[PDB]
DNA sequence: CCCCCCCCCCTTT
DNA sequence: TTAGGGGGGGGGA
DNA sequence: CCCCCCGGCCCCCCCGGC
DNA sequence: TTTCGGGGGGGCCGGGGGG
């Protein structure tokens, strides 16, 4: 869990699993011969599945079904395991690969797990649940493909159904706060496209990469806004404007140089930063916004050591202009 | 040191270089500025519209408009999180950004902007009348993206303080601004410049710099190649005098930004492989894009045009294109995740191109 | 707050008495049977804006407890606090103590139910069930999908109809004698139709209408006045609109939609929802048509209610109809 | 330093023409008699009603409630017997059952000798939500029995552009007051009026153009007007306002262009249109404007037959839809006349 | 008047464990806990109106006897069921000494205990265990996921199922004999059709039937009982002619002035759920009627939508 | 003893 | 029908 | 004159469908 | 991630009362 993150290296993490039914299946017949009732060794491996392991529930169990039922055999067990079965909600990982199976999209599979279970299986984690299937709806081999129909055109009814949801996810979360639309965003982001590409997983199943994009993009927004409040003064543009159009040609101004006349274009490149009251952060940031066949990693790590030393040293030691006084 | 776009930019109206009749238009605002209303001027983005207002300005309040500070102000939103604002300001007017807290640019609108308006001016700013200025002016960058609540707040703040502050919006297109919003305004149109004014404006530029060129034919490639937006016609001019060792030759090629370049790969993968694994390395692609500050509205405009473009295509892919684009375009609108948007029209072209 | 005739028509003339709530005879004799023979059940009152549920509460409170109701009841609305904090405290309070003033059993008035948040619904529950024996609870609501089922499975349920014809009727012959104003037949029975079984509307138009006459001690109230003051469409505009549409070609279609709409600047969702009304009763040969005509013309309301340009939506209206009809014939 | 107050009339004098020549009381509202009328009578029945005006922009709703509220109470009055709610204010649920609650059962302001003279001064105050459309609902729901309940002291006044916003029991509640669309025919007598006042000359026809290109919204016709008028005192001929001067500043495309647009069309090749497009769309012309000029041309033009026509209606109002969303002009521009090429 | 009838849902609310009808193995299970006592910590999950209360408080009647007063702790939704009050009030009642028979314990009653915060129920837990030689927890509750798994880990589950008609008739008719009510067999048939298997709502129409009306047949019960909108709004999906749809739309939900978002929601709740219908189908109806749902809550709540709705749906059945 | 069977559990803000 | 891969632990040639 | 009890804001975290 | 609104739980602050 996410509170658990100031936990992560600091003890030493003992993992206990779920005990399987040969470690304890002498532990129930004692208590059965203890406790007079007869219980059939047959069914203690069922038991436990109904208790998903719980040892604490599985003793429980004894003692409550004990109390009328004083033998327990296979002409009984199905019940007993379908009236005390532990409904625990899915984890991500297991709602997609339940999801995106299509067994239960057949004739009989949609029989025996309904719309209204699908809807609640998107229910067990409604913020995930839709970024799971949208990370995951493109690696199946499906089975439910209609007549006539390419894998690549059900993908893309699937998509535009994502994105109707995405809209309809939207909605939700504005002032109006409609979370009566809760449901309907389960059909359109989830079940609807789930529907169209379900099948068999062809890899394995990948957590969401949204996030940890959406993180990256306000970091590199946040840092051209920046760039952006630094250079006002001197420049007529946007911020998208200014990465659009101006970064192109304040690389060439300020990284070329050091790749062409070496330390002798220091000087040059800080002038440049005091015309526009660039800092040594800004520089760095500047260079990290490239993208495709400017990317700069490879040609700053290229560079001499000394000649970015000099940078540095050069920089350090001159006074600078000041665009935004706090 | 300071690029050329920036170096040579008219700082009055006298100066401006191009579009004659907006110049006279806007002298005639400037002529009597007592009874000016509330302004917004739209047209293609990098033609001069920020210019132009600066030099309106200039001609109503003098040269101290170009006399820059910037300020942060400090807000609180109702779940007690601080967010701060950048704000330009002259001794005559301010400039805000609003968009820049997104959701919260309605704040902006209700306290700050609203504050100023409340205010009436008692320094003496003698004016060319005699008499000393009444109001000041605020200026709106990237009026249409905010939000409908925040354009709501502004509409009756426009009409009660008209006496103590006049706003001049900018945007690049008017269809993200609310009715009511235009009908407060005076809308203004900026053409774009034709290609032989960037020409003549590339030359002034070429001559003042010290630059060669095998010929002019060279800076009407470049004109043509910019599309109208004079800022990267100038920034391409540089970037190229820079390349060449400050001489441009006929064989000189022209310069195109990173995004571009990976646009234009993105669009030869899809016109040549149809296939799902293709879209999971598209979506790769367009992961990239966003990650770097690429507008999800500019991908799928630039994605569109350049999928336009290709020769393979006959009619009836390229219609289908254009009806997805203008779909998803609405949906990018309408949307919070614009990755979902454009992997679905992606796909869309994808089924019909195969 | 000088006078009762300060007031607006649609409070001056709110039932004071179970007797004077109209076209509801169903739940009031039922009510009224109940009270009289102390059989009295936690009560739902379910129905559309304009009902007289309120106004059918009230009165039942006066009636059990007299003039003095107002301090022998606990009477709750969506203006109010009614979080869970306030059940667990003032309700429960009320619900478990003695009448000030008399000896008889308690009433708490959850008008507007439906705004209540879960918690407190909820919460709700065990205070009904535990004081029945001394209080009784009634819900007001227009949405039933807002209530719980626990709250719906311990209230008995009353529907509100839409007002019939008779009791708008009756009710505005009362009005007429009281204000001593004079009303055509034609123009009675376009405020009936334009009222929707709600007698907010009626009280409110009719109010208008007296506003608009001359001398209305006089003048008397023609359809004109109505279609006047609420600024809608005539009968006679939306059949020669539809029967251009249907007959005329595309030039004469939109010269007389514009036309009819700039001599009294008529809205156009007015004329697309007579025009709706009008065509439904048509008898369609194909069921196409009526999908069409239904689908394109709630679309265009739906644009409209997000503004627009309003003569592309008239001709979106003409043209969507033209081939709707046009299914007709094969 | 420090600048002496200014006077009312000279503020006033130096505001932009909208502000300017605002309506100053009811007999000033244009064309808006079968509700100002019922309104007026108001001043003598003192049994004003829970009001809701509804209406395009630009047509006088809240001129007219400002002007109500002037000859209901008197300058010196007013204040005390008004509470004003905008967009600009924060009106959230808890706003509506603390702020509002609060005002709505106060006692009126008491009435001086001179008030009671000199206006009729009704027993009760007046809260007006402007742009109430913008308001939650359970917000909205929070008013219903306010309203009621405190009718004998406060009346309440909601306006609006879009009355679906408002939820149906505030909509039983309050008298509907729609107000009509300002065109030539019922608003040539305020606009001449004005013209006339600033003494700004115009040929034959100009102000019927201004107000036919203004669809409806008088804001915008008196703003166009003024900067007309500016152009002229500028240019300093004395010549008279065409009306292609109005047509270029009010943004509208020559019949020229939409003549090419409208071969390119006839011609059906795609990348001649694209081209033609992306050339047009330097110009800056906004696409609204386009597409209503193009609507004009194909709807009232006698060389295309009925299904065509059905056919371009539909694609016109898909396309208007998709534009009210904010959508890139360029894009939805090409693919409305790609479609009519196909037709 | 200013007296009441006590209703007769309280008046025959069941005192003893044999007096419960449905869900015969728990009621038999529950009174052999009863008699032989070792009552463990339990949670009764299931639908409105079943006798889960009834069913625990008889239970903890029958165990204690003169000692309920003192042996009982019940807290519902109505009462304060904070962390501090589980750390304070519920500790303090378990670690309370109390000279009871050699065969019981004290009981504590969370009834709905599925509002209880997650704070609460894990401050619950070591609570449970500690003192469970004195003090056992019975939990009542709808829904038994709200519940979290370490507090289902230590109690047993007993989940009821809904009333059949025949317990239902049952129970009905001993109250009619008891209360002399004259009756027709359509009107209980109808009452029962209209309970649904909710035992409080059969009992609740009935009373006010013969309070309404005094003889219990069809044409009464249905004049005090409406007939549930969401059959008629199944009846309108499952109509083969856009007509006769929308003539149902019209005369049975619109005339009879339900609301444009009742209607909608309970359309969509039983496209949902009929299983009629092939699931692809049910997903674009639900498509469908999601679109309408949100027109309705964007204020364009009309007929019009409404009957485009149907429109489209038929077309999709086409 | 390494190898295998068999299962469970982690991928994850 | 088992998504891929790693960990644990009883059985055994 | 100083210390302690206990009511009230204030801040911060967490659902939100059935 | 997160655009209102409700609910809960914990931290200080300060009035009042007592010694
Ligand atoms: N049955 C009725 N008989 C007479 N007048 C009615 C009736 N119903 C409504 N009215 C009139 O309309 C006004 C409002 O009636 P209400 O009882 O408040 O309706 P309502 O059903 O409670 O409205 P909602 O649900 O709060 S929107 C009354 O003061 C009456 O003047
Ligand atoms: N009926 C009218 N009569 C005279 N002038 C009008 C009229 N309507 C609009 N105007 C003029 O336009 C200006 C604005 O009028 P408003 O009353 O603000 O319109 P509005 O309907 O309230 O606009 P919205 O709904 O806030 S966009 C007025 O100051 C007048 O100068
Ligand atoms: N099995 C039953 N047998 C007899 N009467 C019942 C039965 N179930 C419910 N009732 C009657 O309905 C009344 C209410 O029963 P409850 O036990 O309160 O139902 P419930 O399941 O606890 O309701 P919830 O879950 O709090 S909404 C009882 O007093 C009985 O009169
Ligand atoms: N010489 C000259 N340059 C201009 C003129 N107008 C704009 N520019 C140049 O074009 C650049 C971009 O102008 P800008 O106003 O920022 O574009 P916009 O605000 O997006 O429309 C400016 O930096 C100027 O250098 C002009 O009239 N004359
Ligand atoms: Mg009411
Ligand atoms: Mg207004
Ligand atoms: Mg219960």
């Amino acid at each position: 869990l996410p509170k658990m993150r100031p936990f992560d290296r600091v003890c030493l993490d003992i993992q206990f699993r779920r005990p399987d039914a040969n470690s304890i299946k002498s532990r129930l017949m004692t208590i059965a011969i203890r406790e007079k009732f007869k219980l059939d060794p047959n069914v203690i491996d069922r038991l436990i599945q109904t208790t998903r392991g719980d040892i604490r529930q599985v003793i429980n169990l004894l003692s409550t079904i004990s109390t009328t039922t004083k033998t327990i055999n296979h002409e009984n067990i199905n019940e007993i395991s379908k009236a005390w079965e532990k409904n625990i909600a899915l984890k991500p990982f297991d709602i997609a690969h339940k999801m995106l199976d299509g067994q239960i999209y057949s004739d009989i599979g949609s029989r025996n797990f309904t719309l209204n279970d699908k809807i609640a299986l998107y229910f067990d984690d409604f913020d995930f649940t839709p970024l799971m299937i949208q990370e995951n709806y493109l690696s199946t081999r499906p089975s439910v493909l209609k007549p006539g129909q390419s894998h690549l055109e059900a993908v893309a009814e699937a998509a535009n159904c994502i994105s109707l949801g995405d809209i309809v996810e939207k909605k939700i979360r504005s002032s109006e706060q409609l979370w009566s639309l809760l449901p309907l965003h389960a059909v359109l982001s989830s079940v609807y496209p789930a529907s169209k590409v379900a099948g068999h997983m062809a890899g394995r199943i990948n957590f969401t990469a949204w996030l940890g994009q959406n993180s990256k993009s306000a970091k590199y927004y946040r840092l051209l806004q920046e760039i952006h409040y630094h250079t006002r003064l001197g420049t007529s543009t946007d911020k998208i404007g200014l990465r659009l159009d101006y970064l192109p040609t304040f690389r060439k101004r300020l990284l070329d140089p050091f790749l062409k006349q070496g330390a002798d274009a220091i000087s040059s490149v800080i002038e440049v930063m005091d015309d526009y009251y660039l800092t040594k952060e800004d520089w760095d940031s500047i260079m990290e916004f490239f993208v495709g066949p400017d990317v700069t990693t490879a040609i700053i790590k290229k560079i001499p050591a000394t000649v970015k030393s000099g940078f540095t040293r050069k920089y350090n030691s001159m006074t600078h202009p000041v665009a935004i006084y706090r | 040191m300071s690029l050329w776009v920036d170096k040579y930019r008219p700082k009055s109206l006298n100066a401006l270089s191009h579009n004659e009749e907006l110049t006279n238009f806007l002298k005639s605002l400037s002529d009597q500025p007592r009874d000016l209303p509330h302004l917004l001027l739209y047209g293609p983005n990098g033609t001069g519209k920020k210019t132009r207002c600066m030099a309106l300005l200039e001609s109503i309040f003098g040269p101290g408009v170009y006399r820059l500070k910037i300020d942060v102000r400090q807000f609180v939103t109702a779940s007690n999180r601080k967010l701060e604002l950048n704000v330009v300001s002259s001794p005559y007017h301010l400039e805000i950004t609003p968009s820049d807290m997104g959701n919260n640019d309605r704040i902006v609108i209700q306290e700050l902007l609203k504050e100023v308006a409340q205010m009436e001016q008692v320094d003496f700013q003698d004016s060319k009348d005699g008499l000393a200025h009444r109001y000041k002016c605020v200026i709106i960058n990237e009026a249409n993206s905010l939000t409908k609540d925040a354009q709501a707040a502004l509409r009756r703040t426009m009409e009660k303080y008209s006496k103590n502050i006049r706003l001049i919006m900018v945007c690049d297109s008017m269809s993200p601004i609310i009715a009511p919003i235009k009908s407060r305004c005076l809308l203004i149109r900026c053409p774009a410049p034709s290609d032989s004014e960037i020409s003549t404006i590339l030359s002034d530029v070429v001559t003042n710099e010290r630059i060669q060129l095998e010929t002019k034919d060279i800076l009407k490639r470049i004109a043509q190649a910019s599309n109208g937006n004079l800022r990267v016609s100038l920034l391409m001019l540089e970037s190229m005098a820079l390349n060449n060792e400050l001489a441009l030759k006929s064989s000189s090629p022209i310069i195109k930004p990173d995004w571009i370049i990976v646009i234009h790969k993105l669009t030869r993968k899809i016109v040549k492989e149809r296939s799902v694994n293709s879209l999971i390395e598209c979506r790769a692609v367009l992961y990239d894009l966003l990650a770097h500050c690429i507008p999800a509205n500019i991908i799928l405009k630039e994605l569109t045009f350049s999928l336009l473009d290709v020769e393979t295509l006959n009619t009836t892919n390229k219609s289908s294109i254009i009806e997805y684009s203008s779909v998803f375009d609405e949906r990018l609108s309408l949307g919070n995740k614009a990755i979902f948007h454009l992997e679905g029209f992606i796909a869309k072209v994808m089924c019909c191109l195969d | 707050k000088r006078s009762k005739e300060n007031l607006p028509w649609v409070e001056k003339y709110r039932p004071e008495t179970l007797d004077e709530v109209y076209g509801q005879n169903e739940v009031i004799t039922t009510v009224r049977k109940f009270v009289d023979e102390g059989k009295l059940p936690h009560l739902l009152f379910y129905g559309p804006p304009g009902t007289g549920k309120t106004s059918t509460i009230v009165a039942l409170a006066r009636e059990i407890y007299g003039k003095n109701y107002s301090n022998m009841v606990l009477e709750l609305n969506a203006s109010d606090d009614r979080g869970i904090d306030v059940v667990r405290n003032q309700i429960k309070d009320f619900a478990s103590t003695r009448q000030i003033f008399s000896k008889g059993f308690k009433l708490i008035i959850l008008d507007e139910a439906d705004a209540m948040t879960n918690a407190a619904q909820n919460a709700l529950r065990r205070v009904i069930e535990r004081y029945t024996k001394n209080t009784r609870f009634c819900v007001l609501a227009n949405y039933a999908h807002k209530l719980t089922p626990a709250l719906l499975s311990r209230c008995t349920r009353f529907r509100f109809q839409p007002l019939p014809q008779e009791a708008i009727e009756r009710r505005i012959a009362n009005v007429l004698v009281h204000e001593k104003l004079k009303l055509s037949p034609n123009a009675e029975k376009a405020l009936i139709e334009l009222s929707n079984g709600d007698m907010r509307r009626v009280l409110n138009v009719l109010q208008s209408c007296k506003a608009t006459l001359d001398n209305p001690d006089e003048d008397e109230i023609s359809d004109d006045v109505i279609y006047e003051c609420c600024g809608a469409p005539r009968p006679s505009d939306l059949k020669a609109v539809l029967k251009s549409i249907l007959e005329d070609d595309w030039g004469t279609a939109h010269y007389t939609l514009n036309k009819v709409r700039s001599a009294k600047g008529l809205a156009l969702i007015d004329l697309i929802e007579g025009i709706v009304k009008i065509l439904e009763d048509y008898e369609l040969q194909n069921e196409e048509t009526r999908v069409h005509l239904l689908t394109k013309l709630a679309d265009i309301e739906y644009s409209i209610s997000k503004g627009g340009n309003d003569q592309i939506q008239g001709s979106a209206v003409i043209g969507a109809i033209k081939a709707s009809f046009e299914n007709e014939t094969v | 330093r420090k600048i002496s107050k200014l006077a009312a009339e000279q503020s006033l004098a130096q505001q932009p023409w909208v502000e300017k020549y605002r309506p100053k009381n009811l007999d000033e509202v244009t064309a808006q008699d079968h509700a100002v009328t019922v309104l007026k009578k108001t001043l003598k029945s003192a049994n004003l009603p829970h009001m809701l005006f509804y209406g395009p922009p630009g047509t006088g709703k809240t001129s007219t409630i400002l002007a109500l509220t002037k000859e209901l109470y008197g300058p010196d009055l007013m204040k005390s017997r008004i509470l004003e709610l905008n967009a600009s204010d924060e009106r959230g649920i808890s706003i509506v059952r603390e702020k509002v609650k609060n005002f709505a059962r106060l006692t009126v302001s008491k009435p001086s000798k001179h008030d009671l003279e000199n206006y009729p001064c009704p027993p009760y105050k007046i809260i007006i939500l402007d742009e109430a459309d913008s308001m939650t609902a359970d917000a909205q729901s929070a008013l219903r029995r306010t309203m009621e309940t405190y009718s004998g002291v406060t009346r309440f006044c909601l306006i609006c552009n879009y009355v679906t916003r408002i939820i149906d029991p505030l909509a039983s509640r309050c008298s509907k007051f729609r107000f009509k669309a300002l065109d030539a025919s019922n608003a040539i007598d305020r606009l001449r009026f004005i013209s006339e006042q600033e003494n700004v000359k115009c040929d034959d026809g100009v102000l019927e153009r201004i107000l036919d290109i203004s669809a409806g919204d008088l804001r915008r016709g008196i703003t166009l007007l003024q900067s007309a008028s500016k152009g002229a005192q500028y240019l300093g001929d004395g010549k008279n306002i065409t009306s292609t001067q109005v047509e270029e500043l009010a943004g509208v495309v020559p019949h020229d262009i939409l003549i090419e647009i409208v071969e390119k069309v006839k011609s059906g090749d795609f990348d001649e249109i694209k081209k033609y497009v992306n050339t047009f769309m330097k110009s800056g012309w906004s696409a609204a404007s386009v597409v209503n000029q193009l609507h004009e041309y194909y709807i009232t033009n006698d060389n295309f037959d009925t299904n065509f026509k059905n056919q371009i209606s539909w694609l016109l109002f898909t396309t208007d839809s998709r534009l009210n969303n904010g959508t890139n002009e360029h894009i939805q521009l090409l693919n409305l006349l790609v479609k009519i090429s196909q037709l | 008047t200013l007296s009441l009838q006590l209703p007769w849902v309280e008046k025959y609310r069941p005192q003893v464990l044999s007096d419960i009808v449905g869900n015969k193995e728990t009621i038999d299970r529950l009174q052999q806990i009863a008699k032989d006592g070792n009552m463990p910590h339990m949670i009764i999950s299931g639908m409105p109106g079943i006798g889960k209360t009834t069913s625990v408080h008889c239970l903890a009647h029958e165990l204690l006897g003169r000692s309920y007063a003192d042996g009982v702790l019940e807290l519902n939704a109505s009462d304060d069921r904070g962390i501090d009050v589980v750390r304070n009030q519920i500790k303090h009642f378990a670690q309370k000494k109390l000279h009871l028979p050699p065969g019981k314990h004290k009981i504590v009653i969370l009834d709905e205990a599925d509002s209880m915060t997650a704070g609460a129920q894990q401050a619950l837990r070591r609570t449970m265990e500690l003192y469970s030689n004195s003090t056992r927890f019975a939990f009542a509750c709808n829904q038994s996921n709200k519940i979290i798994e370490p507090l289902q880990s230590r109690c047993a589950i007993l989940r009821y199922s809904k009333l059949s008609d025949e317990d239902v008739l049952k129970r009905l008719l001993q109250i009619i004999k008891l209360e002399d009510v004259k009756y027709t067999n359509d009107g209980l048939e109808a009452i029962i059709f209209t309970a649904e298997g909710d035992m409080r709502q059969a009992i609740n129409n009935l009373q006010s039937t013969v309070a309404g009306h005094g003889l219990v047949n069809a044409d009464n019960v249905f004049k005090i009982v409406d007939s549930p909108h969401p059959l008629i709004v199944k009846k309108m999906l499952l109509a083969s002619n856009l007509e006769d749809s929308i003539q149902i739309l019209r005369t049975d939900l619109w005339k009879k002035g339900y609301s444009s978002i009742d209607i909608v929601t309970t359309s969509f709740r039983v496209t949902k759920n009929l299983a009629q219908v092939k699931e692809s189908v049910r997903l674009e109806m639900i498509k469908e009627i999601g679109l309408t749902h949100m027109r309705i809550l964007e204020g364009v709540g009309t007929y019009l939508q409404l009957a485009s709705m149907l429109a489209k749906i038929h077309k999709l059945n086409n």
